[PDB]
RNA sequence: UGGAGAGUUUGAUCCUGGCUCAGGACGAACGCUGGCGGCGUGCUUAACACAUGCAAGUCGAACGGAAAGGUCUCUUCGGAGAUACUCGAGUGGCGAACGGGUGAGUAACACGUGGGUGAUCUGCCCUGCACUUCGGGAUAAGCCUGGGAAACUGGGUCUAAUACCGGAUAGGACCACGGGAUGCAUGUCUUGUGGUGGAAAGCGCUUUAGCGGUGUGGGAUGAGCCCGCGGCCUAUCAGCUUGUUGGUGGGGUGACGGCCUACCAAGGCGACGACGGGUAGCCGGCCUGAGAGGGUGUCCGGCCACACUGGGACUGAGAUACGGCCCAGACUCCUACGGGAGGCAGCAGUGGGGAAUAUUGCACAAUGGGCGCAAGCCUGAUGCAGCGACGCCGCGUGGGGGAUGACGGCCUUCGGGUUGUAAACCUCUUUCACCAUCGACGAAGGUCCGGGUUCUCUCGGAUUGACGGUAGGUGGAGAAGAAGCACCGGCCAACUACGUGCCAGCAGCCGCGGUAAUACGUAGGGUGCGAGCGUUGUCCGGAAUUACUGGGCGUAAAGAGCUCGUAGGUGGUUUGUCGCGUUGUUCGUGAAAUCUCACGGCUUAACUGUGAGCGUGCGGGCGAUACGGGCAGACUAGAGU
């Protein structure tokens, strides 16, 4: 653009979007994996993967890649999802 | 942040001023949350007044005044009686 | 702006000797002009207009200023004509006329305009200022030993002094007891026709 | 505490009834004229295209580094020496969503007013409590190079941080089971048990310089959403709606929600105007009016929408993201033809349209804002300043005398009248302009150096104002430099003469001028104004000529040809209750500014400030039930059998 800050600001925006992309790819692939676990109803791997799923979800919440309200929404969602498995 | 700033409501050749509480992200002649004083710098000593009992309320809750208001705040003495200084008394004339 | 013209002409036109003493008046009491003697049509609007012109040219007041004074007189509580006369008296050139420190209005006005006057020791040069209660009507200290200002002494007995102002001795300073109401106001003119006029 | 009428239909009349006029106002324009000051105000048309300049920046107390200044040096006599204050380029944080403009679009919870959020978010600000614990790996920048016209970009080493990643502990995540409080149902808070989980950081020091960070509870503020009421034309727009109406399970959101989705049912809106067409930003306000109303939404202020046209995401607490990004489209420019750049409805300013609206100025002096421990830097916000009589207010362009009532002019009944104390003349004083000079308040302010018990405070010293040598005071000179505009038959205030002779022409209206014009041109006089006066246009008034206040329908315009009947409007007598209308009181709100009253100050005024009304309305509580309304009844008088 024109402003000395604006070029630097965009150079930071690309960094933000890419490092954010790593995270949301991780959590999307992981919620899909949890759905694979729950749909099968193994209840052993489904029982033991929560230690990873809520772990990385709360990591995401702490780093602020997403926001704690929807974080709670999703974690309640899968909690009640296995509550009927 | 909530600011106690000096808002200009004067003429070309007279800068009358009137002190309130307002959000920082607001223009001068906008909506002030509540009016707590006035300042006319045209008489010999001054024309100064602050409410002196909502100013304490705003300073306690976190309404930080600006740099020209901080001086006037020591003058009315509310700063000293809010910070526990030995010069708590007002010092206007 | 000021009229800056003949006075007995408009005294004739208004058919009333506005100023105090005029030999140019009373010789030809009819209005001037080449048709000076014709029988004028006594219309209501005619006498109202001549009457408002009387009220203006008596005090040397201009049109929209007279307007503004009338629109605040109407707004003031009670009546309107008494207060309009009150305020047009309270103009300080009329104050000098009542104090007797002038011969005619056009130099009572200029003694103010030309800065020979402090009120509360404040240099005033606008002749439209309104005197308040208890106020002092004073002169500059350096005005002394000037020809009109010293003929102003022995000419203080031929004209009666109103009771709303007090004039004193070797310090030629007036004290305004109060704002004069109705009676001590000299009345060369009946004054309800101004009131009627501006409802048109 | 506030309301005016006149002309015009007839031979004459009285009604009805239009038309016209007398008033006021503008973001105004045009004609003539023109001194200044104060204070306001200035693209109303093309949301048409923009040359040129600035309008968003900040931190060396976060780090790697030494591009410039000065230093400790050597020493070429013009190079080396980062160690070193100082600091170019560079990494990160915050800001950039505030701030300013325009009103295109929008008839909409967009706006005004009042509420709900037990359905929500809110960086930096304040407060209460614990923690700062171990580590890792990259990368910029730099350096060596490659390609391309550039715009820009590929390759290889090398280095950090409050950048990134991995950890341990940590309740305000979750689930389940329970307590304890409250309701307004989904529900709300405080807790316990158990099982899961997620945070951080360092930077400086004259040796009591200091800046941080993180997890959270509560405030404050900003915001989001939803809803009752209100606010244009039109039926020569009557059928609109399928994610439409609802539900369930999900998804998604900060949050409820068809916001989205799978399934199921077939519902929702509308004659109280759906759907549609046209027009339009809305408002406190402004203009007018006696008010009710009518017109309008310009300065100011609040809200919304938009940013060349159209569509979309990102970061971040926060996005119509005007001076951010992605794409398409239209328009201007460079290209070496492969490719790229631009968006003034920001401050100016240019071109173009119009009847028409301005300086490519100064200062950050003040305030508001951004950043930094701070000094400090940025701020076309802001303060100002220039131009436009564009509007309001104020003030001058002399005053007192002055008859033989002078010359000249005009008329004339030829004796005179009129201009006219108006002039000549005498006499007096300089508001404004002229010259000279001093010279500001706006700054109990902003930094430095004396003293301060440290936070603080001044004894008291230097220096800092765009406005500006400006406003203002004083001295010098002499009426000396300073008036024009409109109109004169009635409305409407103001008349004679000469020139013209249905011609020129005037005019708002009805009318004038065809040989004697108070109505055309000129002169004189006069009137109303006056740095203003007139013409236009627009709006209100008069217009009780859309009538709620406040009108009418036999013959003036106006009773449907008649009846029945739908919605609607309206409804006899009486009893009891509800208290919706109505009504009383209080609380809250009805921002500020505006308007009114009283004071205060700018020399008065315009203008400003303060206190009191206004804010008519709305929400909650406590009263009432006379009238209207709902309900439960009763009567026979209306109505019907
Ligand atoms: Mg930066
Ligand atoms: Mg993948
Ligand atoms: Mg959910
Ligand atoms: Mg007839
Ligand atoms: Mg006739
Ligand atoms: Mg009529
Ligand atoms: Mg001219
Ligand atoms: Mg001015
Ligand atoms: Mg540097
Ligand atoms: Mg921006
Ligand atoms: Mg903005
Ligand atoms: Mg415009
Ligand atoms: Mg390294
Ligand atoms: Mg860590
Ligand atoms: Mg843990
Ligand atoms: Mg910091
Ligand atoms: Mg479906
Ligand atoms: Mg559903
Ligand atoms: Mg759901
Ligand atoms: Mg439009
Ligand atoms: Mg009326
Ligand atoms: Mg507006
Ligand atoms: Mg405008
Ligand atoms: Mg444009
Ligand atoms: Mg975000
Ligand atoms: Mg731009
Ligand atoms: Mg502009
Ligand atoms: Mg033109
Ligand atoms: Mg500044
Ligand atoms: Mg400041
Ligand atoms: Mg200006
Ligand atoms: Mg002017
Ligand atoms: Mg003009
Ligand atoms: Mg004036
Ligand atoms: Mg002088
Ligand atoms: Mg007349
Ligand atoms: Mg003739
Ligand atoms: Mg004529
Ligand atoms: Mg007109
Ligand atoms: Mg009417
Ligand atoms: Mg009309
Ligand atoms: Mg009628
Ligand atoms: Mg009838
Ligand atoms: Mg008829
Ligand atoms: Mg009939
Ligand atoms: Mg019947
Ligand atoms: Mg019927
Ligand atoms: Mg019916
Ligand atoms: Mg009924
Ligand atoms: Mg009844
Ligand atoms: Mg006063
Ligand atoms: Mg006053
Ligand atoms: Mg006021
Ligand atoms: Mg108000
Ligand atoms: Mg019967």
């Amino acid at each position: 653009a024109n402003i000395k800050s604006q070029q630097k600001r965009n150079r930071t925006n690309e960094r933000a979007r890419l490092r954010n992309k790593a995270v949301k790819s991780s959590l999307r692939t992981a919620v899909r994996a949890f759905r694979e676990a729950a749909h099968a109803g193994d209840k052993a791997k489904a029982a033991e993967l929560l230690a990873s799923t809520n772990r990385k979800l709360d990591k995401a919440a702490s780093k602020g890649v997403i926001h704690k309200n929807q974080a709670a929404n999703k974690k309640s969602a899968l909690a009640q999802a296995l509550n009927k498995l | 942040a909530v600011k106690i700033k000096l808002t200009r409501l004067g003429k070309i050749r007279n800068p009358q001023y009137r002190v309130a509480v307002a959000d920082a992200r607001t223009r001068r002649d906008g909506r002030a949350i509540e009016v707590i004083g006035r300042y006319h710098p045209k008489e010999e000593p001054s024309l100064i007044e602050i409410n002196s009992e909502r100013a304490q309320y705003w300073l306690s809750v976190g309404a930080q005044p600006t740099e020209p208001v901080l001086k006037l705040l020591k003058i009315t003495g509310d700063w000293q009686k809010f910070k526990g200084l030995p010069g708590a008394q007002g010092r206007l004339k | 702006a000021r009229y800056t013209g003949p006075v007995t002409r408009k005294s004739r036109r208004l058919r009333t000797d506005l100023v105090g003493g005029d030999q140019a008046f009373e010789k030809r009491p009819y209005p001037p002009g080449q048709h000076g003697r014709a029988r004028i049509k006594e219309s209501e609007y005619l006498l109202q207009l001549q009457e408002k012109q009387k009220a203006r040219f008596t005090y040397g007041v201009m049109e929209k200023q007279f307007r503004r004074y009338y629109e605040e007189a109407v707004r003031q509580p009670g009546k309107t004509g008494e207060e309009l006369l009150k305020i047009l008296e309270s103009r300080l050139d009329n104050v000098i006329y009542r104090a007797g420190l002038a011969r005619t209005r056009r130099m009572a006005r200029q003694l103010v305009s030309h800065g020979h006057f402090n009120v509360n020791g404040v240099h005033v040069n606008v002749p439209s200022y309104r005197v308040s209660q208890y106020d002092i009507v004073d002169v500059r200290d350096k005005s002394l030993n000037t020809v009109p200002f010293q003929i102003a002494r022995e000419t203080a007995g031929e004209r009666p002094i109103p009771s709303w102002l007090q004039v004193v001795g070797e310090r030629q300073r007036v004290l305004i007891h109060q704002l004069p109401e109705r009676a001590q106001i000299d009345v060369p003119l009946t004054e309800q026709l101004i009131v009627e006029y501006y409802s048109k």
